C-alpha cells in the first residue's frame, strides 16, 4: 500500500557527470532497492539494503536514503549505465515498485536521415497504400512530421513510432507511416514527407510522384 | 589514521551529533573533492537523519 | 551460474487459467525463497508473489491475492505460479526471480520471462509487406530498405534480417495497436554493395500464430 | 561491515547433523542396549550411566529435525506445535545430559571418600534421584517450553522456529536466557565436576602411591581428567559464544563482525555440545574390562543361535 | 530485527 514515486522521469547526461535520482515513498520505509532494466533484457540488482552495493555492481553507483526519502547516485556516467532505473520499498508485504526513471545518454545533436517509400504492389493490391517515411539516426527525440499530398496537408491517417536509443551511436529513429486507400492514391502524383528538427532551420524534405 | 577512526565513528556512531564531531574532525585533517563530499555529509548530519549520514559519511 | 527459466505464456481469453512455471539450476533450489514479478507491456515492474523454500510462508499482492496461487516443487527444482479468472490488467511479462539469499525481499538473479496475453481477439498472423526505394531514387554510399508488419495479433513479432546485413543497422520500431491489430516496421541501412547486387530479405516471424513471411526486397 | 553477511556455511552444516546423528545414535544405542533388557542393572553407577545414555540418544534422536531445518535455510516445515515440543525436548535432554554427567562426578567423589559404601547404596535413593534430576532439568527447560515458538521473519520471508520473546523487550530477554544457559549450563556443572575431579585426584593420590597401585590408579586419574576435559572441549565454546551473544544484546558490544561471526560459528558450537552428547558413551560405558568381552558376547549372540 | 534462530 506504499507508494513509490520517482523523480525525473527522463534525464539525459553525459558521460562524466554525476547522476542523481529520487524515490519518494508514502510512508516510513525499512529498506529500499534499486535495479537497473535495459530494453530487451532482464532487470539487475544494483543496490540491496538502501545503502549496499551488490555484488558485481561497479562502485560508481551508490545508494542513499533513510525515512521516506531514498536516492540512487552514479559517479561518473558511462555509456553502459544508460537504462530505466526502477526503486523497490520493503517495510511490509506486499512489495511495491517505482514508476521508473529513464536516464537518456545525452549526445551530439545529428540532423535525421530521411527516405521515403511508396506503397508496395502488394499491398496497393490489398486496397490500401500506405506511404512510409523512415527518419533515422538523429538526436534529441523532438522531431515534427507533415505530410503534403499534392502541396495539401494530410493530417487524418497518420501513425508514428519512435525507437528508444540506439546502444550503437544513441542516436533515435523514427517511422512515420501515411495510410491512404486505393482510390485517393490513385488520383494524386507527388507524396512528400517533411521532417522538421532542432538541428535544421528549413525541413527536411522526401518526396516522389508516380510519374517514375 | 585519523580518518580511519572518524570512519569507525559513523558506523559506531549513538546519534547524529557523534556523526557531526567526527565529520568535522575529518574537514580539519583535510585542511592539514573530499572537502565538498564532507561539506555535505556534515548537513546531513545536521539535518538528524542519522542513518542517511552514516551512509553517506561511509562513502 | 545461476540460471532460471520461465515458460507457459501465450495467448489466453479473459478469465481462463494458465500455470506458469520456472526452472532453476546452478544452486541448491530448497533453501532460498522464490517471487513472481510480472511487468506490464511499455510500463514499470510489479511484484506479483512470494514462496519461502519450504513453502511455509506465502505472500500475494493485493491485484492479485485471492485469484492466483504460487506454488513450488523442491525435488524438481520447480517454481509453479497457477493464474485463475485473468483480467485485461494482468497481460504482462512474467519472471522468476530471487535474491538467493535466503529469500529476502529482493531480486538479485533475474529469470528470463514468459509472456501472458490476455485478450478474446483472434490470433492473426501478419501481412508483410516489403518497401524498397521506387525508381528516381538515387543510391549513395548506402541504402535504407524496410519491411512493413500490418494486422497481426498478439504482440512479439520478430522482423530478422538475416541475409546480406545480419544487424548491421537495424531500427526496429515498436508496435502500434490501430483497429485492434497490430502494425510495425524494421529499416535496415546496408552498404551499395549488398544491394541489390546481393539478397536481402527480411523474415518476420510470429510465433503466438507461429508464422514466418520471408520478403526478399527486389528493386522495382 | 554494515554490508550483509555471509551464507556459506549453511551447505556443510546439515550433513555433519546427520553424520553425529548416525554415530551417537548408534553408540547411545549400543549402551542403552547392553543396560535396558541384557543383565547389568542394580548399580547406582550403571543407572546413571544408563540414564545418561537415554538423554544423549533421545536428544541425537532430534538432530535430523535440525538438519532439516537447516537445509531449508530457517523456514520451519511441521508446525509451532512442533517447534514448542521438540525445542523443549532439546533443551531438556541438554540439561538433563549434563546434570547427568555432574550427578556422576558427584557420584564418583561420594565413592571415592566412602570406601565402604555397596554398590546397591539404597537403590530405591537413586530412584528418588533420578526423577529429581529429570525434574530439574524440566524446570530449566521451562523458558525454551515458554519462548520456543514460530514467528514469521519478514525480512528473511521464512517462518522460522526462534524464541519468540516479547519483542519490545526482545533483546533484554536474549540476554537474561543467554546468561542463564551459561549459569545453570556451564558455570555450575563445570564447578562440580571440577571440584569432584580435584578431590577425587587428591585421595586417589594419597591412597595408591606404590606400584601397580601407582599405575591403575594413574590410568583411572586419566579418566576422571578425560571427563572434565571433554565436556570442557565440546561446551566452552559454545558457552562462550552465548556469553559473547549476551553481551551483544546488552549493547555493550556492538561491532557489526563480532556478531556476524557469533552467528555464524553459533550452530558448529551447538553441534559441538551435540557431539559431547555422542562422545560420552565411549568416555562411561565403554571403558569398563568387561565391555570388550560382553561386545564379544553379543557379536557372537546370533552364531550360537544357530 | 534479530531473533535466536538457533535451536539451543
Amino acid at each position: 500500500d506504499i507508494v513509490l514515486t520517482q523523480s525525473p522521469a527522463i534525464m539525459s547526461a553525459s558521460p562524466g557527470e554525476k547522476v542523481t535520482m529520487t524515490c519518494s515513498a508514502s510512508s516510513s520505509v525499512t529498506y529500499m532497492y534499486w535495479y537497473q532494466q535495459k530494453p530487451g533484457s532482464s532487470p539487475r540488482l544494483l543496490i540491496y539494503d538502501t545503502s549496499n552495493l551488490a555484488s558485481g555492481v561497479p562502485v560508481r553507483f551508490s545508494g542513499s536514503g533513510s525515512g521516506t526519502s531514498y536516492s540512487l547516485t552514479i559517479s561518473r556516467m558511462e555509456a553502459e549505465d544508460a537504462a530505466t532505473f526502477y526503486c523497490q520499498q520493503w517495510s511490509s508485504y506486499p512489495l511495491t515498485f517505482g514508476a521508473g526513471t529513464k536516464l537518456e545518454l545525452k549526445r551530439a545533436d545529428a540532423a535525421p536521415t530521411v527516405s521515403i517509400f511508396p506503397p508496395s504492389s502488394e499491398q496497393l493490391t490489398s486496397g490500401g497504400a500506405s506511404v512510409v517515411c523512415f527518419l533515422n539516426n538523429f538526436y534529441p527525440k523532438d522531431i515534427n512530421v507533415k505530410w503534403k499530398i499534392d502541396g495539401s496537408e494530410r493530417q487524418n491517417g497518420v501513425l508514428n513510432s519512435w525507437t528508444d536509443q540506439d546502444s550503437k551511436d544513441s542516436t533515435y529513429s523514427m517511422s512515420s507511416t501515411l495510410t491512404l486507400t486505393k482510390d485517393e492514391y490513385e488520383r494524386h502524383n507527388s507524396y512528400t514527407c517533411e521532417a522538421t528538427h532542432k538541428t535544421s532551420t528549413s525541413p527536411i524534405v522526401k518526396s516522389f510522384n508516380r510519374n517514375e | 589514521e585519523t580518518l580511519n577512526d572518524n570512519l569507525k565513528v559513523i558506523e559506531k556512531a549513538d546519534n547524529a551529533a557523534q556523526v557531526k564531531d567526527a565529520l568535522t574532525k575529518m574537514r580539519a585533517a583535510a585542511l592539514d573533492i573530499l572537502v565538498g563530499q564532507i561539506d555535505d555529509a556534515l548537513k546531513l548530519a545536521n539535518e538528524g537523519k542519522v542513518k542517511e549520514a552514516q551512509a553517506a559519511a561511509e562513502q | 551460474d545461476v540460471q532460471l527459466v520461465e515458460s507457459g505464456g501465450g495467448l489466453v481469453q479473459p478469465g481462463g487459467s494458465r500455470k506458469l512455471s520456472c526452472a532453476a539450476s546452478g544452486f541448491t533450489f530448497s533453501g532460498f525463497g522464490m517471487h513472481w514479478v510480472r511487468q506490464a507491456p511499455e510500463k514499470g515492474l510489479e511484484w506479483v508473489a512470494y514462496i519461502s523454500s519450504g513453502s511455509s510462508l506465502i505472500y500475494y499482492a493485493d491485484t492479485v491475492k485471492g485469484r492466483f496461487t504460487i506454488s513450488r516443487d523442491n525435488p524438481k527444482n520447480t517454481l509453479f505460479l497457477q493464474m485463475t479468472s485473468l483480467r485485461s490488467e494482468d497481460t504482462a511479462m512474467y519472471f522468476c526471480a530471487t535474491s538467493l539469499y535466503y529469500g529476502t525481499p529482493w531480486f538479485a538473479y533475474w529469470g528470463q520471462g514468459t509472456l501472458v496475453t490476455v485478450s478474446a481477439a483472434k490470433t492473426t498472423p501478419p501481412s508483410v509487406y516489403p518497401l524498397a526505394p521506387g525508381c528516381g531514387d538515387t543510391t549513395g554510399s548506402s541504402v535504407t530498405l524496410g519491411c512493413l508488419v500490418k494486422g497481426y495479433f498478439p504482440e512479439s513479432v520478430t522482423v530478422t534480417w538475416n541475409s546480406g546485413s545480419l544487424s548491421s543497422s537495424v531500427h526496429t520500431f515498436p508496435a502500434l495497436l490501430q483497429s485492434g491489430l497490430y502494425t510495425m516496421s524494421s529499416s535496415v541501412t546496408v552498404p551499395s554493395s549488398t544491394w541489390p547486387s546481393q539478397t536481402v530479405t527480411c523474415s518476420v516471424a510470429h510465433p503466438a500464430s507461429s508464422t514466418t513471411v520471408d520478403k526478399k526486397l527486389e528493386p522495382s | 561491515c554494515s554490508q550483509k553477511p555471509s551464507d556459506k556455511h549453511l551447505d556443510a552444516i546439515p550433513i555433519l547433523y546427520y553424520i553425529i546423528f548416525v554415530i551417537g545414535f548408534l553408540v547411545n544405542i549400543v549402551v542403552v542396549t547392553l543396560f535396558c533388557c541384557q543383565k547389568g542393572p542394580k548399580k547406582v553407577s550403571s543407572i546413571y550411566i544408563f540414564n545418561l545414555a537415554v538423554a544423549d540418544l533421545l536428544l541425537l534422536a532430534t538432530l535430523p529435525l535440525w538438519a532439516t531445518y537447516y537445509s531449508y535455510r530457517y523456514d520451519w516445515l511441521f508446525g509451532p506445535v512442533m517447534c514448542k515440543v521438540f525445542g523443549s525436548f532439546l533443551t531438556l535432554n541438554m540439561f538433563a545430559s549434563i546434570f547427568f554427567i555432574t550427578c556422576m562426578s558427584v557420584d564418583r567423589y561420594q565413592s571415592v571418600i566412602y570406601p565402604f559404601l555397596s554398590q546397591r547404596r539404597n537403590p530405591w535413593q537413586a530412584s528418588y534421584i533420578v526423577p529429581l534430576v529429570w525434574c530439574m532439568a524440566c524446570l530449566s527447560s521451562l523458558p525454551t517450553f515458554y519462548f520456543r515458538d514460530v514467528r514469521t521473519i519478514e525480512y528473511l520471508g521464512v517462518n522460522a522456529c526462534i524464541m519468540a520473546f516479547p519483542p519490545e523487550k526482545y533483546a533484554q530477554w536474549a540476554a537474561g536466557i543467554a546468561l542463564m544457559k551459561n549459569i545453570l549450563g556451564f558455570i555450575i556443572p563445570l564447578i562440580f565436576i571440577a571440584t569432584c575431579y580435584f578431590g577425587i585426584r587428591k585421595h586417589l593420590l594419597k591412597t595408591n602411591s606404590y606400584g601397580k597401585n601407582r599405575i591403575t590408579r594413574d590410568q583411572v586419574l586419566k579418566m576422571a581428567a578425560a571427563v572434565v576435559l571433554a565436556f570442557i572441549i565440546c561446551w566452552l565454546p559454545f558457552h562462550v559464544l552465548t556469553f559473547l551473544d549476551a553481551l551483544a544484546w546488552m549493547g555493550v558490544i556492538n561491532s557489526c563482525e563480532v556478531i556476524a561471526v557469533i552467528d555464524l560459528a553459533l550452530p558448529f558450537a551447538i553441534l559441538l555440545g551435540f557431539t559431547n552428547s555422542c562422545v560420552n558413551p565411549f568416555l562411561y560405558c565403554f571403558v569398563g574390562n568387561r565391555f570388550q568381552q560382553k561386545l564379544r558376547s553379543v557379536f557372537r549372540v546370533p552364531i550360537t543361535w544357530l | 530485527d534479530r531473533v535466536y534462530i538457533h535451536p539451543f
